[PDB]
């Protein structure tokens, strides 16, 4: 149950979750694996921002899909 | 067409257009209006600000500009952890960073310049403040968020005599073997600069002017004579040089360089977080006050001479919001009492990438608050100073496109512009 994360930049990661996930928890998982620092996460599915307080399943996360990323105050 | 907008000679591309929306996309931006429209005028109007700031001769030294960047680099490895980390991200060296980060930084350094020019005169007064607030709904009153003052006193470690010895050894020896023929200068700082992008090129530094070196570095690379000759050894900030000339070439050399840096341990981080909590220790017996200690015995050029008081770039004033300290200050003052000293500390200052030992004092705490004239008069006067400034810009920049070749793409035209009333559709 993975999904891509990608950056403006080259990066891009696979990372493992179940649509039960809240959104601060994959923000965790990416800290876990990576170490950048969760409160400085931003991440957009869809074009929306995902609030931290919701899950995968909520914005309709499917499998094999991306999730984009960039960290406050250095690259939004 | 790929052309969207034109301003004097410079075009604005589809693409550009196509960046601009991911980087609000990015950061979450929401449009009252159209961004298909925003977007572009956006791009426009900046155009215009360069383009005025040309025809006035508006400059930025470049100094200002790799402070700029070297700040934000300090700042993003603070954000990221580790320099290895942001070299990930960004898929780059942090030498290739800092070249890319230069443009957008001194871009942006010309606009702020421009538009100081434009609207610095705009003064505002207490009965203006008054009124602008008194005419504006109950739920619209600004918050005042929690700020404190914070004084510091910082020590580097020390590093050990058998540490720099050893590192002017290294030189000595590279020195000697390059000498006697046994090895070529490019391969030793190949294989030993710790100057990482200049290690890369055997040592070259590309051409550069006296002042855009360190003055010990300068000094000493200006006095070479011939591509031959290896300098002495020469401490910089940076660490411990020597220095071949390549080239003089005009006004700027080109020189190669070997720099080696001294360790600093756990250890000599221990021992000057110890030396700080016994000033802490001493304060707190009342042998002498804290503003004499950072008087008198820090090492922070910025704050020693005001009592360590830390300077808030944001505001121009003492008072910081918890989120402008620096990251491992904030996480000390956040479980701190007023009047509190705290427990010695490493830090890497965001000034120049260097490890630090510091102790912090709470001087005041201000708990969050709705503002009012008497007690939050700077905060409430900078919204309003802010608004009669854009206001200024607005009607400048209406002003100045009549004054200036402008063509935009027939695509756009069904648009609803905020400084054209009536573009000019031909590129």
């Amino acid at each position: 149950m993975q999904v891509f994360i990608k950056n403006r930049y080259g990066w891009t990661i696979t990372l493992e979750v179940s649509p039960t996930d809240t959104v601060e928890n994959v923000k965790q998982k990416i800290q876990d694996k990576e170490g950048f620092p969760p409160d400085k996460i931003r991440l957009i599915y869809g074009g929306k921002q995902m609030e931290d307080g919701r899950t995968l399943a909520d914005y309709n996360v499917q499998k094999d899909s991306t999730i984009l990323i960039c960290i406050r105050d250095v690259d939004c | 067409m790929e052309v969207v907008w034109v301003i004097g000679d410079e075009a604005i591309l589809k693409s550009d257009v196509e960046e601009a929306r991911l980087a609000a996309l990015y950061e979450g931006r929401k449009f009252d209006g159209d961004p298909y429209c925003v977007i572009p005028e956006e791009l426009a109007v900046q155009k215009l600000y360069m383009h005025q700031a040309v025809l006035d001769s508006i400059e930025v030294p470049e100094a200002e500009v790799i402070q700029r960047v070297d700040y934000q680099i300090n700042n993003y490895i603070q954000a990221m952890g580790t320099r290895e980390k942001l070299e990930e991200y960004f898929n780059k060296t942090s030498t290739q960073i800092r070249e890319a980060m230069r443009e957008n930084a001194r871009d942006g350094l010309i606009v702020q310049r421009m538009q100081q020019k434009l609207v610095g005169d705009i003064k505002v007064t207490p009965a203006e403040v008054r009124r602008y607030f008194k005419e504006l709904p109950q739920d619209s009153i600004p918050y005042v968020p929690t700020q404190v003052e914070v004084q510091i006193i910082t020590q580097q470690p020390k590093i050990p005599v058998a540490e720099i010895e050893d590192v002017k050894r290294r030189l000595r020896e590279y020195t000697d073997r390059i000498n006697k023929g046994e090895s070529d200068f490019s391969t030793l700082a190949l294989l030993y600069s710790e100057d990482r992008g200049s290690a890369i090129k055997g040592g070259e530094t590309g051409f550069m002017g006296k002042g855009q070196m360190v003055p010990e570095y300068a000094n000493v690379a200006f006095n070479l004579q011939d591509t031959k000759k290896i300098s002495k050894i020469v401490e910089s900030e940076y660490g411990f040089h020597i220095i071949q000339l390549i080239e003089k070439r005009g006004d700027r050399i080109n020189t190669r360089h070997i720099l080696l840096k001294p360790k600093v341990s756990d250890k000599e981080l221990d021992e000057a977080n110890a030396r700080l909590d016994s000033i802490a220790n001493d304060i707190r017996s009342d042998k002498f006050t804290f503003d004499q200690a950072a008087s008198a015995l820090s090492q922070d050029k910025d704050t020693r001479n005001n009592h360590g008081l830390m300077q808030n770039p944001q505001n121009q004033t003492a008072k910081f919001e918890m989120q402008d300290l620096p990251q491992e200050i904030a996480k000390v003052v956040d479980k701190m009492n007023i009047g509190e000293i705290s427990k010695a500390f490493t830090m890497v200052n965001p000034k120049d990438g260097k490890e630090v030992c510091a102790i912090v004092k709470l001087k005041s705490r201000i708990n969050g608050h709705k503002a009012t004239i008497t007690d939050d008069y700077q905060n409430l006067k900078e919204i309003v100073l802010d608004k009669r400034r854009e206001e200024a810009l607005q009607k400048w920049i209406v002003e100045k496109q009549k004054h200036t070749y402008v063509r935009i793409n027939p695509a756009w035209q069904r648009c609803d512009f905020k400084y054209w009333s009536h573009p000019q559709f031909e590129k």
